[PDB]
């Protein structure tokens, strides 16, 4: 046995207990008995889906406590883009990279009854915002494009409880090894260099994380703070910043504080020189006399040059 | 869902938002909270300017997750 979720018309999720071997349509009809309505005009949306009256609860890859909506009058879950699965960093409770499940709900109303015209095909399909089109089968929706989204799969999940792809990260199937310790291990990243460079998860955290302590970091105006193939090809920096959450809870925000200095700088602004501030600042570019200005910055007003007291004249 | 907004001294602020809120919307709601004026406002997330045209879940930003604030200066 097991417990399916149904959300009937956005109502809130109460549990069904079904066997593995339970058809859809004995799904419909103890919804119906419950919500007073006949069974036949019910639809069971799941995974980007409408599923079948003779299709069985297992036969739908309908995980433990999972979520289906039900409403009135090539699954998602077989998706391989390009076992293979894919993964994303769970926020918690796991606070770490997780295998995913991708699912997809209605870019107007938010919520999943949207069905899919055709199943994506790619990363792009899925990661690009209105990439892919559908019909929302809310009564009152006219949604017609589709927003994907990701979850953690080593625990039940709430319908909102999403997780970032980490779309470069691997099931290392076929036994590659790191480009860096040469060990075989899973799951790998795949740097989107033009040899594609595979590392293992051990030696990315210990790439980033000596990378980040010694400030070599690269900043990119259009991608952010990042790192290249840890071969140095370019053109590989990567571009999904949250494969950083990699460093773990401390030296992630440490990552994303020097990534925002480092941008500061680039867009040729200053740091506040006065101890315990630190403010980034963004001045006139012409300007010497630069003022840590309601409750945000210390007061103090140096000179953008020497970086003491604002002074006339000289430095020095 | 929360997100925070720190300046780089980690002095912080916390905002209720939705992932299809935009650049502009959480800097409306920065001045509402502390009055800095939006033209004065800055957005980083992960070291990248955030645009006012585009949404939190276009940068993929997550609940509990931190935008960086710094200050444009116009006196200077
Ligand atoms: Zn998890
Ligand atoms: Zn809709
Ligand atoms: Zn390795
Ligand atoms: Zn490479
Ligand atoms: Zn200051
Ligand atoms: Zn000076």
């Amino acid at each position: 046995p097991m417990i399916v979720f149904v959300r009937f018309n956005s109502s809130h999720g109460f549990p069904v207990e079904v066997d593995s071997d339970t058809s859809i349509f004995q799904l419909k009809e103890v919804v119906a008995k419950r919500q007073g309505v006949p069974a036949d005009q019910l639809r069971v949306i799941f995974a980007g889906k409408e599923l079948r009256n003779d299709w069985t609860v297992q036969n739908c890859d309908l995980d433990q406590q999972s979520i289906v909506h039900i409403v009135q009058r090539q699954s998602l879950t077989r998706v391989d883009l390009s076992y293979n699965s894919f993964y994303v960093y769970c926020k918690g409770p796991c606070q770490r990279v997780q295998p995913g499940k991708l699912r997809v709900q209605c870019s107007t109303c938010r919520q999943a009854t949207l069905t899919l015209t055709q199943g994506p095909s790619c990363w792009d399909d899925v990661l690009i915002p209105n990439r892919m089109s559908g019909e929302c089968q809310s009564p009152h929706c006219p949604g017609t494009s589709a927003e994907f989204f990701f979850k953690c799969g080593a625990h039940p999940t709430s319908d909102k409880e999403t997780s970032v792809a980490l779309h470069l990260i691997a099931t290392n199937s076929r036994n590659i090894t790191c480009i860096t310790c040469t060990d075989v291990r899973s799951p790998v990243l795949v740097f989107q260099c033009n040899s594609r460079h595979v590392i293992c998860l051990d030696c990315f955290h210990l790439y980033c994380v000596t990378r980040l302590n010694d400030r070599q970091f690269v900043h990119d105006p259009q991608l952010g703070y990042s790192l290249p193939c840890v071969a140095g090809c370019p053109n590989s920096l990567i571009k999904e910043l949250h494969h950083f959450r990699i460093l773990g809870e401390e030296q992630y925000n440490r990552y994303q504080q020097y990534g925002a200095e480092e941008c500061v700088l680039q867009m040729g602004g200053v740091l506040c020189p006065r101890p315990g501030c630190g403010a980034g600042l963004l001045p006139e570019p012409d300007c010497r006399k630069v003022t840590c200005e309601n409750g945000l910055g210390c007061g103090f007003a140096f000179c953008r040059e020497c970086k003491e007291a604002y002074h006339e004249g000289e430095c020095s | 869902m929360q997100i925070f907004v720190k300046t780089l001294t980690g002095k912080t602020i916390t905002l209720e938002v939705e992932p299809s809120d935009t650049i502009e919307n959480v800097k409306a709601k920065i001045q509402d909270k502390e009055g800095i004026p939006p033209d004065q406002q800055r957005l980083i997330f992960a070291g990248k300017q955030l645009e006012d045209g585009r949404t939190l879940s276009d940068y993929n930003i997550q609940k509990e997750s931190t935008l960086h604030l710094v200050l444009r200066l116009r006196g200077x």
